């Protein structure tokens, strides 16, 4: 009865920043010594929370979300950060208890061109929003119809991910754990 | 059509304030990036400063906790406060649209802020009288701070074989300037030249007559 | 920081040649590259983004190329209003960086210069200060020596030079020589000269005047 | 589980300056962030800052911000902690604790890194003999003991019978006297009756000296 | 900075007995999405690092035995032992991580309440190797007494001596419970060779007098 958190982490392929994927996880037992053992990640921030004893107490729900960024953005996704991914893509709450994990994934996730993020937004994300709206977006006065033009911009961008870049426009695939307590049953305990 | 108008640059000691503005037209200031980038005398392109749709700011290190960069809506201008200025801040500021934090694909006519301790001064107009074919005559615009300097002869009516060179900064910390203009020997005595001279950081006007 | 290098510092053509300028950076960048065009007392205006497309309005003459961190903007059919100032801006990684530049000069046929010398104003004498003038106008090329010679003793470390820009009509040169000297001095000399040594003359030219 | 293991301890001058280190191992080093904690002696502890070596995210408290530099090198898995300039107001140990996440708790500590901040210059030890009297005997059990004094810096070990007498013995924490120098003495409390049979030695040893004193003390 | 106060400064309960220190937090420790208090619990025996032995207020580090335990809620905490031991012996610190800059508590000295136990007083006279130095040191020893709580006063020929003199207290020792106190008096050759008498005077809780040591040069 162990919790599925090898086909967030393991996934053959990650979802755009602009679309991240949510897993909900719940009613189940979870080893996270395989998490905070492992030599992969290159990066593994937790705010308020501690991995190492992950194995020792119940939360009543955790949210494990994934999407793909550059290396250069990693930095982004922690709270009170701003930048196109914190304001347009994904944001963390300033009081964010959980853990931010990355890893480099040039070799699965960069060709010799389809992850997205999105670049144009009149306001700024609130936390744990997702936004997919496809919409043109409206640079002036005239309405766009829907069709690209002067003072009209498609939200979104592509990343580049070809492998001779450097490091940091390596493609980096990014798993953020949520962690709550709350006052309810706790039904996603550890190995304990 | 897109425009994007300056204003507010000058003189100013170092250490003190000065806030520039930046009016846009046929484009929505709080919908699109916004950047100022300054060009130093002689040097190249700098980023300064940079207003997000959504509204974060973000700054170069040169500039960082002294400039600050602004919006306001309702007037479609874009500010930039900048404050315990330094000498090294002296350089022409441009206002840029920026196409999603990458590239300026607008930008504004420019504006010059000048810092330093040296004081306001308008110029002194003197001719330069044509020798005794082709003639040449001019008018000599020297000891002023600070730039700019427009000159026009025979208020814009005359322009063909208008020559005004650009300002040289001399030993004492005053610029000058030579503007020249080559005209036909017979015309000395009956077409009368004048060149006006305007130094608008100094409110000065000087309309002075050549001949020789 | 990242470091973009622009190559050449400047270059001259011949109107209707090709222009070929590289821009070159300390890290890979990856296409995220700009090209801008600035016209003297002018703005810079885009040319180029993405380093392959051209903005709008740009004539099909220009084009990008190149990728990484070697790029190149090879400007065609060159037309008399096509020579300035040209840079290069990456936009991959923060903060964003441009180039020092690469000054573009149209070439054309040799033209000697046209020598005149001015005394102080009777004006100026008066509050103390003489200046003299020498102008050298509708020269080319740029590159001319002025010496100051008074009463033929080579005078050194009291003049300044300005030079204008290209005209736009016969794509010529002006330079202005000024000579700068208190009323005590001016008095003390009697013969003024200017002597301008140019590819267009065959043997230096001298104008002077006596006080 | 990750352990710390820090720089050995340091003595320096007031002006000079300092960098001492903090090293770990084994697994899940990658989460761990890494705080410096300050003990002046005799006194609490003071929380310095502390820094994540991933991304070298560096927090200070306000009590330290510009006075210290702490910095990481990821590659090493090792974290500094740096002085422009000593005062001899910094003369304290120095921790380092880790901890899986900022705000949490530092389960992990070094040993601790010794660091001494004064004028004076590397002085052996002066050993003399405590003796035994009746004003020391008392119970049938008398009382005899050595005073090392006037060294620089410490420490300094005291052993008697070359370790073999371990019972009773008791060594003194130093005392910095107002010299800039410390004391010591050291005592041990024997059957009266083995004053004569037995011989006591006191082994005294201060290595940053290198001196190695061996004194006898006998009834007067 | 939040502030973190403990109750008391020094406690001393017998072995087998229940040690309570109090921690008091100027502001609530709560985090409102993981419904835990903040506060850790720290032990630091002499000459040892701090060694974490409770954390969110209840939980236990892995190793820790029973008898330790934590309570408390919003801003007053409370670290509980139900049967000292020896070993227990050290100094106990509260500290919070619920924002930075992390702040501890002033820390409380635990000990092992035993039995009354007077000083064994003993005097020595300075060596002859030392006075040839020009230097006379006088050495007073309080040998194996309980409570620490003790008072030395130096008396030259009657007279008090005054900023002459240096005290040095060992650990608790971690079989019989006891404390030791030497306290030197230095004094010049020529300054020593000046008197007669060199009184050691010792107060504490189990003499019924104070205890005068003294001797003739
Ligand atoms: C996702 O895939 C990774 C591999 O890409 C899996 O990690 C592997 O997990 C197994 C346990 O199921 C590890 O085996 C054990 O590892 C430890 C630590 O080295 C060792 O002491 C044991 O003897 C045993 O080999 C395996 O090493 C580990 N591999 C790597 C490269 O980390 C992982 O389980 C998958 N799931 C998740 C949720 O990450």
């Amino acid at each position: 009865n162990l919790c599925p958190f090898g086909e967030v982490f393991n996934a053959t392929r990650f979802a755009s920043v602009y679309a991240w994927n949510r897993k909900r996880i719940s009613n189940c037992v979870a080893d996270y010594s395989v998490l905070y053992n492992s030599a992969s990640f290159s990066t593994f921030k937790c705010y308020g929370v501690s991995p190492t004893k992950l194995n020792d107490l119940c939360f009543t729900n955790v949210y494990a979300d994934s999407f793909v960024i550059r290396g250069d953005e990693v930095r982004q996704i922690a709270p009170g950060q701003t930048g196109k991914i914190a304001d347009y893509n994904y944001k963390l709450p300033d009081d964010f208890t959980g853990c931010v994990i990355a890893w480099n994934s040039n070799n699965l996730d960069s060709k010799v061109y389809n992850y997205l993020y999105r670049l144009f937004r009149k306001s700024n994300l609130k936390p744990f929003e997702r936004d997919i709206s496809t919409e043109i977006y409206q640079a002036g006065s005239t309405p766009c119809n829907g069709v690209e033009g002067f003072n009209c911009y498609f939200p979104l961008q592509s990343y580049g991910f070809q492998p001779t870049n450097g490091v940091g426009y390596q493609p980096y695939r990014v798993v953020v754990l949520s962690f709550e307590l709350l006052h309810a049953p706790a039904t996603v305990c550890g190995p304990k | 059509q897109v425009q994007l108008v300056e204003s507010g640059g000058g003189l100013i000691q170092p250490g003190g304030s000065l806030r520039l503005s930046c009016a846009a037209s046929g484009f929505t200031v709080s919908s699109n990036y916004m950047s100022w980038v300054r060009q130093a005398p002689g040097k190249g392109l700098e980023w300064v400063s940079v207003i997000y749709s959504g509204g974060s700011t973000f700054y170069a290190d040169s500039v960082k906790g002294r400039f600050t960069i602004s919006r306001d809506n309702s007037k479609s201008t874009l500010y930039l406060q900048m404050n315990s200025l330094r000498v090294e801040d002296t350089a022409v500021y441009y206002c840029a649209r920026d196409f999603g934090d990458f590239y300026f694909d607008y930008w504004g006519q420019g504006t010059l802020v000048t810092v330093s301790s040296a004081s306001t001064k308008g110029p002194s107009v003197f001719p330069l009288a044509p020798s005794s074919g082709t003639a040449a005559l001019g008018c000599l615009v020297k000891d002023y701070f600070p730039e700019p300097v427009t000159v026009s002869w025979n208020s814009g009516a005359l322009t063909s074989g208008v020559h005004t060179f650009p300002a040289v900064l001399q030993s004492s910390g005053l610029y000058s300037l030579s503007s020249v203009v080559t005209v036909p020997s017979s015309s000395l005595g009956t077409q009368t030249y004048i060149c006006n001279v305007n130094h608008k950081p100094s409110n000065t006007k000087v309309d002075k007559k050549v001949e020789p | 920081e990242i470091v973009l290098t622009q190559s050449p510092g400047t270059l001259s053509l011949s109107p209707g040649e090709r222009a070929t300028l590289s821009c070159r950076a300390s890290q890979s960048v990856s296409s995220y590259l700009a090209w801008y065009q600035q016209k003297p007392g002018q703005a810079p205006r885009l040319l180029i983004y993405g380093a392959s497309s051209r903005a709008t309005g740009i004539p099909d003459r220009f084009s990008g190329s190149g990728s990484g961190t070697d790029f190149t903007l090879t400007i065609s059919r060159l037309e008399p209003e096509d020579f300035a100032v040209y840079y290069c801006q990456q936009y991959g990684s923060s903060p964003r960086t441009f180039g020092q530049g690469t000054k573009l000069e149209i070439k054309r046929t040799v033209a000697a210069p046209s020598v005149f010398i001015f005394p102080p104003s009777d004006e100026q004498l008066k509050s103390g200060t003489a200046s003299v003038v020498c102008l050298l106008n509708n020269f080319y090329p740029r590159e001319a020596k002025v010496q100051w010679k008074v009463d033929n003793a080579l005078q050194s470390g009291n003049s300044q030079e300005s030079v204008t820009e290209q005209d736009s009509k016969d794509s010529t040169y002006s330079l202005s020589s000024t000579l700068t000297l208190s009323k005590a001095d001016y008095e003390k000399h009697k013969v003024y000269a200017c002597e301008v040594t140019h590819q267009g003359l065959s043997s230096p030219v001298t104008k002077s005047f006596n006080r | 589980e990750v352990q710390l293991v820090q720089s050995g301890a340091e003595v320096k001058k007031p002006g000079e300056s300092l960098k001492i280190s903090c090293k770990g191992s084994g697994y899940s080093l990658i989460m761990y962030w890494i705080g410096w904690v300050r003990q002046m002696p005799g006194k609490g502890l003071e929380w310095m800052g502390i820094i994540y070596p991933g991304d070298s995210d560096t927090r200070y408290s306000p009590s330290f911000q510009g006075q210290v530099t702490i910095s990481a090198d990821k590659s090493i898995s090792t974290a500094y902690l740096q002085w422009s300039s000593l005062k001899a107001s910094d003369t304290a140990m120095y921790y380092c604790a880790g901890g899986s996440g900022i705000f949490t708790p530092m389960d992990v500590w070094g040993q601790g890194t010794a660091v001494a901040v004064s004028s004076a210059s590397t002085k052996g030890p002066s050993v003399f003999p405590l003796a035994p009297s009746s004003k020391s005997t008392s119970g049938g059990t008398a009382a005899l003991g050595c005073l090392v004094k006037d060294y620089f810096p410490e420490p300094v070990t005291v052993s008697w019978n070359s370790g073999a007498l371990t019972s009773g013995v008791h060594t003194f924490p130093a005392v910095l006297q107002s010299s800039g120098l410390y004391s010591l003495s050291s005592v041990v409390t024997v059957p009266s009756s083995s004053l004569g049979t037995q011989t006591y030695i006191c082994n005294v040893n201060h290595k940053p000296s290198n001196t190695k004193v061996d004194k006898k003390v006998e009834p007067k």
